[PDB]
């Protein structure tokens, strides 16, 4: 439809040839359904007869609607395109609702018909070579080619959508008034004028397009908000997820949790408080896809409050970047943080949730920067500038522990918002020991093999005591020595470790963590005014 | 001025780069769309179609601050995928003592190569995408057309006009080593400061009047106090602060520290037995407890803080292997840090700090400590070494370039662990 059009030079990868898979025989009622799509397509010039030797050819196939109101070609370019060079991959970023400037008028436009209204590089004419047969050696098969982009190649997308912004750019820049997203077939425009204009504005384009060969039957701007869009239900001033199901049955297999999962986490853009943690802390699935498995206690909990959350439809609004950009963060629990980025009181613009990816320990200071480190860089890519965070954190306990932590962070502008849980150091150890504290010398190994270990010490008072474990490691008695030590010390105590293990594991201040031992020795830690755990090597170290 | 390309060819069975273009601020996007788009006319780069699937990333960086951004083209991929066969093919020899000079100034000559026409057909592999906010919109795309900073085929190319440009001044002044890493020149002499910031100035003009801008016209007859002449001091350089600590007295816990400094100390020079000192700990005794000495312990002690004031050998630099520089946060705007190649044959350690306070972050500093880490090692062995910064990767990757200086990229990774490797410096 294009000799306007500027095609874009093609090439096939450095030592390749073109695509050369002989065509299987069809039905005869096909050979014509095709020919009928040929002629009248070789008509409008799309495509090409083609003489003899083109050595390249590629499979048709005459494929039904299923609601046979008329047939329809398809071509399987599998084998050119596996020939083809890589292009610019397009669409490998895609907007997010929540970034959208707040506008009037958007109309989308169908622009039909345009795979095949763009033309195609001369030379990589020769590999487009597809044969329809002519009923059994009846005859040197109806040979084409393809002289517009063939509908299912490897660049088609791309030198669409190129040629695409060429076209539009004259006409987009005759109107800063009107801004235009691309999206495959797709072409919404959008505007901040009265929407007579904006609509006369739209003919215009919708001309300029028909000028180009490009058509779109989509006249008077058919297709009507909400917009369906990667799974969006967009509306005029306000957006969401497509809804979604989160089905409810009686035995659940990983191919089931996953989609599930997926859903949930998915939903979590604009539905505040989505959890996730107990329903994938079942899939560190040694991946069997279909093995059933038992939704646990808390994951049957956790799958509930979803519900409660997701039945009730929550909607986003859109960008105004005349207004602030804010970010609010609240603790959940369980390693669990939600948060919504706002502009306005009540309707939020986005919302999501982080949670530390499995990894045994972590406190709740650093869980909460690498939050807000999280939304640092979703802010940067959807508005392009970091949001003002509000946080459940006290300027004095966050650098406190910026100032400690060996690890380099960088708390952007916040604010401090009073509204538990609160993020606190729940206790600090002493840098320097603690004079006249009992000290224990707190020990515990165990016996790889059989299973078995001891926790036990001895304290300058010559206070000893052993105790005996069964099915633990050298791990697990290390740390459960320093407890020991804690249990039955006073409540200041030093404490003299032979385990860099049992050390970070404390050292780092963990608040929590599922692992009973640790929640324990934290417990007695808190509990306790001043404690010293200090470290010495361990096999030659001591006696 | 059409020159003769000089034809670059990637090691075979390589690809050109396809690394994903980091997200920006808008801020930064309205940059580098106005740079690029006046790169477009000067004719440096150009718009480019969709049958080029290749991208090196960009920043933009504030030069010095001024009304003004640069562009920073990473192209740490690109190189890997060539200069290393053009650390071969145009290899650009490195003086093996502008690291002993008096001072050593840095110029920045970069853009010389804008004017020399690059390869018609490596062109395509440097494309570059300005990113749009929100993806709203398909990156702006260039490739460029002349030879383009940061990417090591320019110093190597433009190496022959270099050469050149200075050899009727390298005369004049036979005693100043010159070299140049990338787009930088790196100006070394044993003249007394004043003499030496004339001889560059002198330089500085040299080059200017025989076309090559250089904007070290860093300021003006007013001093607003601005900070001073990349001037390096690479006879200065040297560290010993494997400092034990001389007390009044010592604690049960005093010494349970110093056996176990003194015991990893024990890769770094295997020389030192703490038997004599760990002995006088083989009891349950209380920790504040101070307890004075044991036999050959004073001696262990006086001893040990001799050999550890001798450095080690058999520590060589292999040119066959990178340089790894690791990091640590030390409290107090304090960082350390090592260059080595295989672990405890440092070939050099230091430390870095700023003026601490209300004024600097630590991300600000640690994007510091590696532009002068870096700087060191290409004085000292012409190379940058591969920071291994104790930093979460995003925070990082998302300020680096805020505070962000050199022409150049060093290559990193992020450790999560930094053992108490912090004690022992
Ligand atoms: N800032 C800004 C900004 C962002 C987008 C536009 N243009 C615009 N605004 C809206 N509300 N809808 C549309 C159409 C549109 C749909 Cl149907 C779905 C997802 C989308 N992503 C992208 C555009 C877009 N375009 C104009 C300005």
């Amino acid at each position: 439809p294009i000799s306007p059009i500027e095609t874009v030079p093609v090439k096939l990868k450095p030592g390749m040839d073109g695509p050369k898979v002989k065509q299987w025989p069809l039905t005869e009622e096909k050979i014509k359904a095709l020919v009928e799509i040929c002629t009248e397509m070789e008509k409008e010039g799309k495509i090409s007869k083609i003489g003899p030797e083109n050595p390249y050819n590629t499979p048709v196939f005459a494929i039904k609607k299923k609601d046979s109101t008329k047939w329809r070609k398809l071509v399987d370019f599998r084998e050119l395109n596996k020939r083809t060079q890589d292009f610019w991959e397009v669409q490998l970023g895609i907007p997010h609702p929540a970034g959208l400037k707040k506008k009037k008028s958007v109309t989308v436009l169908d622009v039909g018909d345009a795979y095949f209204s763009v033309p195609l590089d001369e030379d990589f004419r020769k590999y487009t070579a597809f044969t329809i047969p002519s009923i059994n050696n009846e005859t040197p098969g109806i040979r084409y080619q393809y002289n517009v982009l063939p509908q299912g190649w490897k660049g088609s997308p791309a030198i669409f959508q190129s040629s695409m912004t060429k076209i539009l750019e004259p006409f987009k820049k005759q109107n800063p008034d009107i801004v235009i997203y691309q999206y495959m077939d797709d072409l919404y425009v959008g505007s901040d004028l009265e929407i007579g204009q904006h609509r006369t504005k739209i003919e215009e384009l919708r001309q300029h397009l028909l000028r180009w060969g490009l058509t779109t039957p989509d006249k008077k701007h058919q297709k009507e908000p909400p917009f369906l869009w990667m799974g969006y239900e967009l509306h005029p001033d306000k957006w969401t997820v497509q809804p979604i199901v989160l089905p409810e049955k009686d035995s659940w297999t990983v191919n089931d949790i996953q989609k599930l999962v997926g859903k949930l986490n998915w939903a979590s853009q604009i539905y505040p408080g989505i959890k996730v943690r107990q329903l994938s802390k079942l899939l560190r699935g040694t991946k069997a896809l279909t093995e059933v498995i038992p939704l646990t206690e808390e994951a049957e909990l956790e799958l509930a409050e979803n519900r409660e959350i997701l039945k009730e439809p929550v909607h986003g609004v859109y960008y105004d970047p005349s207004k602030d950009l804010i970010a609010e963060i609240q603790k959940q629990g369980q390693g669990q943080w939600t948060y919504q980025i706002y502009q306005e009181p009540f309707k939020n613009l986005k919302t999501g949730k982080y949670a530390r990816m499995r990894g045994a320990h972590t406190n709740d200071v650093k869980q909460l920067t690498e939050a807000v480190q999280k939304i640092t860089t979703e802010s940067i890519v959807i508005w392009g500038k970091t949001p003002k965070f509000k946080l459940p954190i006290q300027k004095e306990t966050w650098e406190t522990w910026w100032t400690e932590y060996w690890q380099a962070t960088w708390i952007p502008e916040w604010e401090f918002v009073n509204t538990p849980p609160l993020v606190k150091l729940w206790y600090q150890l002493e840098k320097e020991p603690i004079v006249g504290a009992e000290t224990f010398y707190v020990d515990g190994a165990a016996n790889r093999e059989t299973k078995l270990g001891k926790a036990g010490y001895v304290t300058n008072k010559g206070r000893q005591k052993v105790v005996p474990l069964t099915n633990t490691t050298n791990q697990k008695t290390e740390l459960q020595a320093i407890y020991l030590a804690l249990q039955d010390s006073g409540l200041e105590v030093n404490i003299v470790t032979d385990s860099q293990y049992a050390l970070g594991i404390i050292q780092a201040q963990p608040d929590k963590s599922e692992s009973e031992l640790v929640n324990q020795i934290i417990e007695q830690l808190i509990k306790k005014e001043k404690v010293y755990l200090a470290w010495v090597p361990a096999h030659k170290g001591i006696g | 001025s059409p020159i003769e390309t000089v034809p670059v060819k990637l090691k075979p069975g390589m690809d050109g780069p396809k690394v994903k273009q980091w997200p920006l601020t808008e801020e930064k996007i309205k940059a580098l769309v106005e740079i690029c788009t006046e790169m477009e006319k000067e004719g440096k780069i150009s718009k480019i179609g969709p049958e080029n699937p290749y991208n090196t990333p960009v920043f933009a960086i504030k030069k010095k601050d001024s009304t003004k951004w640069r562009k920073l083209v990473d192209f740490r991929e690109l190189n890997k995928r060539t200069q290393d066969f053009w650390e071969v093919q145009l290899g650009i020899p490195h003086p093996a003592g502008l690291k002993k000079k008096k001072s050593v100034t840095v110029l920045d000559v970069g853009d010389a190569y804008f004017s020399v026409p690059l390869d018609e057909d490596f062109r395509k592999y440097t494309a570059f995408t300005i990113p749009s906010i929100n993806n709203e919109t398909p990156g702006i795309r260039y490739q460029y057309n002349v030879l383009p900073q940061g990417w090591k085929g320019s110093p190597a190319i433009f190496q022959s006009s270099m050469t050149k440009i200075l050899e009727p001044f390298k005369k004049q002044n036979p005693d100043i080593v010159i070299y140049q890493y990338m787009d930088d020149l790196y100006v070394g002499s044993d003249l007394e400061i004043g003499q030496h910031r004339t001889k560059i100035e002198e330089l500085r003009q040299h080059l200017l009047r025989w076309g090559l801008t250089t904007p070290d016209k860093k300021h003006q007859k007013e001093p607003p106090f601005l900070w001073m002449g990349y001037e390096l001091h690479p006879d200065k350089w040297t560290v010993q602060p494997i400092v034990l600590p001389e007390k009044d007295s010592w604690t049960v816990n005093d010494i349970q520290k110093l056996v176990g400094k003194l015991n990893w100390a024990s890769q770094i020079y295997p020389g030192i037995k703490v038997r004599q000192l760990s002995k006088l700990l083989r009891g349950t005794k209380a920790l504040t407890e101070v307890i004075p000495l044991t036999e050959e312990a004073e001696l262990e002690l006086a001893e040990n803080r001799e050999i550890l004031k001798e450095p080690v050998h058999g520590v060589y630099y292999d040119p066959s292997k990178d340089l790894i520089a690791e990091i640590q946060k030390q409290g107090q705007g304090q960082w350390t840090y090592q260059i080595y190649q295989e672990p405890f044959k440092n070939l050099k350690t230091g430390k870095y700090a700023r003026m601490r306070g209300a004024h600097t972050n630590d991300v600000k500093q640690l994007t510091e400590a590696v532009q002068k880490i870096t700087t060191e090692s290409i004085v000292i062995w012409g190379k940058t070494p591969k920071f291994k910064l104790p930093i979460q990767k995003e925070t990082w990757e998302t300020w680096w370039t805020e505070y962000w200086q050199a022409t150049w990229i060093p290559e990193w990774e992020f450790v999560n662990t930094p053992p108490l490797v912090k004690l022992w410096y």
